[PDB]
RNA sequence: GCGGUCCGGCCGGGAACUCAAAGGAGACUGCCAGUGAUAAACUGGAGGAAGGUGGGGAUGACGUCAAGUCAUCAUGGCCCUUACGACCAGGGCUACACACGUGCUACAAUGGCGCAUACAAAGAGAAGCGACCUCGCGAGAGCAAGCGGACCUCAUAAAGUGCGUCGUAGUCCGGAUUGGAGUCUGCAACUCGACUCCAUGAAGUCGGAAUCGCUAGUAAUCGUGGAUCAGAAUGCCACGG
């Protein structure tokens, strides 16, 4: 029915956050699809670190954006009333599908 | 029935099967003249169970992803290892003294900024 | 190399030269539009074109209808 | 080199025929990474071979290795300032390492044909004491009577 | 063997290559609009398929034609005043690549 | 860096938002294999007539921070030092020193 | 020049970010610029507060600064009112709803920052640079602290020629990447230019 | 002239003179830059070589062959 | 695995498998023998996926070169302040007797060129990536779905293999340099863009003294991607065969 995406730069926050989420959906008691973990990304940036010509002297970062998959699919008015305007996450992007 | 292993080599994966009928193989739907007779990387594949007289007891269903030709070989010539793991492991010394146990653990280095691949350094020069 | 459709010209250096022949062979016109490329009712004038520092005069001729005014005003001076 | 002492790779043996020793071979003419036309050319020169000479596939390999391995070799080895090269025994091991490489080399040269050819020709004059490889041989052995003296 | 200077020994795609003007794919275009095969050689073509031939080549301008054409064009450009002329005259590059370093073809062999 | 060029900077986007945002129709609309009865010429000469601030190639996309043209960055707006100064305080949510 | 920076390297490991949302590159740049331009704003203006740690999360379309600091009274100024006339400026330079929350330290002399800042105004009141940072050395260890190092460099005391002075008491492991190190740098802008302040405080191992 | 890689090859050379051969199936290839020294018992076939390679002689097992660069000059054993 | 067929995970279906996640176990000379000063340790061995810091990356001590950057910034002094500040168009940074550094493509048959076909990994995308289809010999142009993405697109990987030919020639090697015809982006390709087609076919037949890199998935070779970027990599940064 209706499937939530979370995506985050920090995996020890987001799982908090996606077991929130399906916690509060099994406040109703049973039936719900469980935590996926859709395939991370790795965006690496290379950056000079001298302010002039030393170009082999450089650093590199990456911000890894940990995603997860809930896909609740009980039709349940609790489940959505319950839902939206309740999770209170906050540093966690929400998508959820309808 | 059937007895399974994964096998992997140098960024590819496997998936065989060791049901014991007559002897014969199949690799992604086709045999190995077919898919992997090409540059005659079939010795590897059949190594392990050729040490272990495949004769007629063995056909074999094998999936393989990712890696090149000789890349995928050495996975599933690992993973027959781990699959003939059903005729019980008092084979295990016989065949591990060949090798075919160890998974190869190498594999291509990082490009190394500043150099060109991984070791190769730009020429140099003192003026 | 241009486009497929619609040659250049810049708008003032296209009026210049409508006034020219509206007006017949005249003074040298002094512009800088070393892009804008040459119409066949431009060739009889003695239009001046810049090469950075100074309008070198060229007089259009028939064959230069496909170029544009700067490929025949030199930049750089050599030797 | 300095401090240890290194491993070895163990190789793998040669598809066609279970011998490692020609795997070896295959290996020096390999260029550029392509193994299969390493391969592709050592096979179908070495059958080439066996129409020439009568044995099978390996013995008329190995006989003219035999031929062009050397025993003894000069090495630099300088002690007061010196710039004499002091003949020394090459280690059995090294010694089918140095006839594999001049066979490959002098096989690079004599251009006659495609290298299928090239290398059949080698191994045959080597068969009979003949080609550039066994030349070689004779040279460095030459080299190191010349320098017997100084052992 | 015609086709103003001789063509020799050469399969017929790759022998007629050697008119100035005609390359790769025009010598392909030839053959294959006089039906000719093209594996074989100049030696093995009839006599009533060389006028053939000639009547293909006849289809596009050619060494005297050609040779005069492009000597028009770039003694037109000489003439010219234009960029691309002066470039002619001097022996420097046309296309606008380096003259810093590179440019040994159209400056010569090296001389100090 | 030459505040001057910072102002230039400003005004061109100014601009490049002010026509090209909206007005899009010469540059996408006339171009197409549309009649060309002096209409298509007309709407080339109107680019002409145009500021010269064309929307997108005018710009420059510098440093925010210090208006540095040269080491910008997309993703972080900066450029290669000032992306590297606020990393290493922790500014930049996630960016972590990253190594493999 | 050849240190890594202490907080950096350790930023996934020990010590936490400054800001703390998720924005796709649509965003990314322009909340980055909107979080400087209020840390500017901030700094700038609670200058005589003594601020240590500004870190901003944005929640629910909404930007919320947390503002670390050593004199919690002074930034609220009055009951509350420097709170208020600070969050409109905030939002109003934001464009965004801003929530503002403060935390006291009650350890400012084993703060880095707050410890850099102080060194550094000294040297601007024209203390002697020796006394300003061995006192800074003995205020962290006597407080509780496993270590501290205070580096100063730039032209001391008005030398013509500068040269780089530091002190350190106590343990510092800059290379172990489980110690809770705490790092930050000031300047100071005397009548003979920029003088430079580092700061590492070490605290515990893990 | 500068000369190519293949200089001279001879396949399955053969001649004979009524009863008597004096070239049976022999076969061999130049490379560039060598000197080859032709030695041999008197009338073995060694001028007769030099016929068949200046092009003088017809061999009965033909197979004589010079590269395209390949410039002959023949110096006779008779002044 | 189970019978299902528009034979394609398409299909209900199943968590067995690869995976992609988090959390866990694992490798510490742990065990054995020998050497060793009843040591530190070393040399072998069993077990194991991995064995003696398993592979490699981040990590760069005090200091040196008053080394590099007042042109990323900040900043003490000086200076200009109806100009050393500001705006605009054109030009230049792309010049060219020469010299050097770093590279790419070659001087071929372990190859070139045609036809057929196999096996990757990583990554990027919303004024963006742009299916399919139609028209172009092509660069592509029109129409136009889908995708903020393990879903869609970029995206058929190439070396490989199979067949055929070319038979050692400055050639069916080399692909420069010039002449036409054009496509794109861009307000605009003359100075001074990239790319495609037709034509041309230059040096070059392996390099003097000298000199550089590399110890294993390394060198060598083959392709792919990304940042910057309207357009513009033989550079850089990454990935795999
Ligand atoms: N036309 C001929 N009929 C019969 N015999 C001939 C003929 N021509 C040559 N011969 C013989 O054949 C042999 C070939 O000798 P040729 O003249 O080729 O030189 P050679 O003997 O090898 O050398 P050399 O000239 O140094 O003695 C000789 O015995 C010669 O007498
Ligand atoms: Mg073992
Ligand atoms: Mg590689
Ligand atoms: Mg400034
Ligand atoms: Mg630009
Ligand atoms: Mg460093
Ligand atoms: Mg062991
Ligand atoms: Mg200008
Ligand atoms: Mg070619
Ligand atoms: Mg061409
Ligand atoms: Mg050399």
């Amino acid at each position: 029915r209706i499937r939530i995406r979370l995506k985050a730069f920090d995996h020890r926050l987001i799982d908090q956050a996606t077991a929130e989420i399906v916690e509060t959906a099994k406040r109703t008691g049973a039936q719900v699809r469980g935590p996926i973990p859709l395939p991370t990304r790795k965006e690496r940036f290379t950056v000079l670190i001298s302010p002039h010509v030393n170009k082999d002297a450089r650093d590199q970062y990456e911000i890894r954006t940990h995603l997860r998959l809930v896909d609740i699919v009980e039709p349940t008015e609790k489940t959505v009333d319950a839902l939206m305007r309740l999770d209170l996450a906050a540093g966690v992007d929400v998508q959820i599908s309808l | 029935n059937q007895y399974y292993g994964t096998g992997r080599r140098k960024s590819s994966a496997a998936r065989v099967f060791i049901k014991p009928g007559n002897g014969k193989i199949v690799i992604n739907q086709r045999s190995l003249e077919q898919y992997f007779g090409r540059e005659t990387a079939r010795m590897v594949v059949r190594q392990p169970l050729e040490l272990v007289d495949m004769v007629e007891k063995l056909d074999l269903y094998i999936t393989v992803k990712g890696g090149g030709i000789s890349g995928q070989a050495g996975a599933i010539r690992h993973g027959i290892t781990r699959a003939l793991m059903e005729y019980d492991e008092s084979l295990r010394s016989e065949l591990r003294k060949a090798g075919f146990v160890t998974r190869d653990a190498r594999q291509v280095e990082r490009k190394k900024v500043g150099l060109r691949k991984a070791r190769r350094r730009p020429q140099f020069s003192k003026r | 190399r241009s486009l497929k459709k619609g040659p250049f010209i810049d708008l003032h250096l296209l009026k210049k030269v409508e006034k020219a022949v509206e007006s017949g062979d005249k003074k040298p016109l002094r512009t800088w539009s070393r892009r804008s490329t040459i119409f066949p009712n431009m060739i009889g004038l003695t239009i001046a074109v810049h090469n950075g520092r100074q309008h070198v005069p060229v007089f259009v001729t028939d064959e230069m209808v496909g170029h544009k005014l700067g490929e025949f005003a030199p930049t750089r001076t050599y030797r | 080199p300095r401090r240890r002492v290194i491993g070895q790779r163990k190789i793998l043996p040669d598809p066609k025929f279970g011998s490692e020793l020609l795997a070896k071979f295959v290996n020096i003419l390999m260029v550029d990474g392509k193994k299969s036309t390493a391969e592709s050319i050592v096979y179908s020169a070495l059958e080439t071979l066996a129409q020439r000479s009568g044995k099978s596939e390996l013995e008329a390999f190995e006989v003219a290795l035999e031929n062009v391995r050397p025993t003894v070799e000069v090495k630099s080895r300088r002690v007061g300032g010196s710039t004499y090269q002091v003949p020394v025994e090459v280690r059995p091991v090294r010694r089918n390492a140095l006839a594999m490489r001049w066979i490959v080399e002098a096989a690079r040269k004599r251009g006659d044909k495609s290298m299928a050819l090239r290398l059949a020709n080698e191994l045959s004059d080597a068969a009979e004491n003949k080609g550039t490889a066994v030349k070689k041989r004779e040279d460095v052995h030459r080299m190191a009577e010349a320098n017997k003296a100084f052992a | 063997i015609a086709g103003i200077n001789i063509p020799d020994h050469k399969h017929a795609v790759i022998a007629l290559t050697s008119i100035y003007g005609v390359g790769k794919t025009r010598s392909k275009a030839i053959l294959a609009a006089a039906g000719i095969a093209e594996d074989v050689k100049i030696s093995e073509l009839s006599e009533g398929q060389i006028d053939t031939l000639r009547d293909e080549v006849a289809k596009f301008v050619v060494e005297g034609d050609l040779r005069r054409e492009i000597s028009m064009s770039i003694k037109r450009l000489m003439d010219l005043g234009c960029y691309r002329g002066l470039r002619h005259r001097r022996g420097l590059p046309v296309r606008g690549q380096r003259t810093k370093t590179n440019a040994r073809t159209r400056k010569g062999p090296r001389k100090p | 860096a030459k505040q001057s060029m910072k102002a230039r900077e400003v005004k061109r986007v100014a601009l490049a938002d002010k026509y090209f945002a909206k007005r899009a129709e010469l540059k996408a609309i006339i171009s197409d294999v549309n009649a060309s009865d002096e209409d298509r010429w007309n709407a080339v000469l109107k680019l002409q007539t145009l500021p010269r601030d064309s929307s997108p190639s005018r710009q420059r996309n510098r440093c925010r921070q210090t208006g540095r043209p040269h080491g910008f960055l997309r993703k972080f707006g900066l450029s290669r030092i000032k992306v590297r100064e606020a990393a290493m305080r922790g500014e930049i949510p996630g960016l972590k020193k990253a190594s493999w | 020049g050849q240190k890594v920076h202490p907080n950096g390297i350790r930023l996934g490991i020990v010590k936490p970010w400054n800001s703390t949302w998720f924005a796709n590159t649509k965003e990314f740049a322009d909340n980055l610029d909107s979080d400087f331009k209020v840390r500017q704003y901030l700094t700038k203006e609670l200058a005589k507060a003594s601020v240590s740690r500004i870190v901003i999360e944005r929640p629910a379309k909404s930007i919320r600064v947390t503002i670390h600091t050593a004199r919690p009274g002074i930034v609220i100024g009055k009951k509350g009112e420097d709170v208020e006339k600070l969050r409109k400026v905030v939002a109003d330079i934001a464009g965004v709803p801003a929530q503002i929350n403060i935390a006291e330290v009650r350890k400012p002399e084993l703060d880095a920052k707050l410890v850099a800042d102080s060194i550094t105004s000294q040297l601007e009141r024209r203390v002697m640079f020796r006394r300003a940072m061995k006192r800074a050395v003995q205020n962290a260890m006597r407080l509780g602290a496993k270590g501290i190092k205070v580096e100063v460099s730039g032209r001391l005391g008005g030398a013509e020629i500068a040269r780089t002075e530091w002190y350190r008491e106590g343990r510092v492991p800059l290379h172990t990447l489980r110690a809770d190190i705490d790092y930050n740098t000031s300047e100071a802008h005397t009548t003979y230019g920029v003088i430079g302040v580092k700061v590492w405080i070490f605290k515990g191992e893990i | 002239p500068r000369l190519g890689d293949k200089v001279l090859e001879v396949s399955n050379l053969r001649k004979s003179y009524g009863d008597r051969l004096l070239i049976d199936s022999l076969s061999f290839s130049i490379p560039k830059g060598a000197i080859v020294g032709i030695i041999g018992p008197n009338g073995a076939g060694k001028s007769t070589l030099f016929r068949m390679i200046s092009g003088q002689e017809q061999p009965d097992s033909g197979t004589i062959t010079l590269g395209e660069t390949v410039k002959l000059a023949s110096v006779d054993q008779f002044r």
